[PDB]
């Protein structure tokens, strides 16, 4: 999971 | 402010492939010179503007059966539908110019591209 | 020896939401506590193994309408059904519980792990 | 396109  | 899963588009279309191995809610039938290819009609529109302008049709969106251009060679229609699946094109020196062809036809752009390039290092 | 386009399986996704977004070949309705939502049913599969499962059993995969379990929190539902459409989910402070249990119902491994972790950070 |  990342901050897009 | 929302968090993205980096591997779900990915994910996604490998499930696809393995719904379209099994011919699990497969919806049409695409024949090409009699060679017959099952797929979902969804997939197919998300990949190819071709088969996009035939689905929203009023009347083409229900049809089980789609017969292609008699020109149309099914190998070259084989890897594009691999590719669709995958995001992975075989392409090589034999397959080429009938795969750009199909491509054009199907209007999968970045294939187009790809082919373009290939053949002018080749010359 | 195949070549792969890097942003395929995310422009596939995106015209899949797009679809959705117009209701473009969506074969089924999902309600949860009278809310109806419209959808794939493939992408529903690809996403969830609850949706995997019924829409793989021989009576089940006919049905137009799904109903859910009344325990089932619509707005869960629904950021869940944005998730499996962009890769995107909406996780807030006030919704962390709903869409943990939705994800739990539906078998979506990835985000009841996002959850779990997120959860365990506020303790 | 990348060699995968
Ligand atoms: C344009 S809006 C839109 N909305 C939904 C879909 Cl399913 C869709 N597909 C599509 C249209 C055109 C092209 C492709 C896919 C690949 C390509 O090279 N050209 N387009
Ligand atoms: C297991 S083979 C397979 N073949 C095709 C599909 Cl459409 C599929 N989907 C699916 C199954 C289980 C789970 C998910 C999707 C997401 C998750 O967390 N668990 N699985
Ligand atoms: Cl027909
Ligand atoms: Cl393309
Ligand atoms: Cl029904
Ligand atoms: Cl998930």
């Amino acid at each position: 999971w990342v901050i897009p | 402010s929302c968090i993205q899963f980096t591997r779900h588009a990915s994910d996604v279309l490998l499930n696809l492939n393995r719904l379209r191995s099994r011919d699990i809610l497969t919806d049409v039938v695409i024949v090409v010179s009699r060679e017959q290819f099952r797929a979902h009609k969804t997939v197919l529109m998300a990949c190819s503007g071709l088969f996009y302008s035939i689905f929203t049709d009023q009347l083409k969106c229900n049809l089980s059966v789609i017969n292609l251009d008699p020109e149309i060679n099914p190998e070259g229609f084989c890897i594009l539908l691999d590719f669709m699946y995958t995001s992975r094109l075989n392409l090589r020196e034999g397959n080429i110019m009938a795969v750009m062809a199909t491509a054009m036809y199907l209007q999968m752009e970045h294939v187009v591209d790809t082919c373009r390039k290939f053949i002018k290092a080749s010359e």
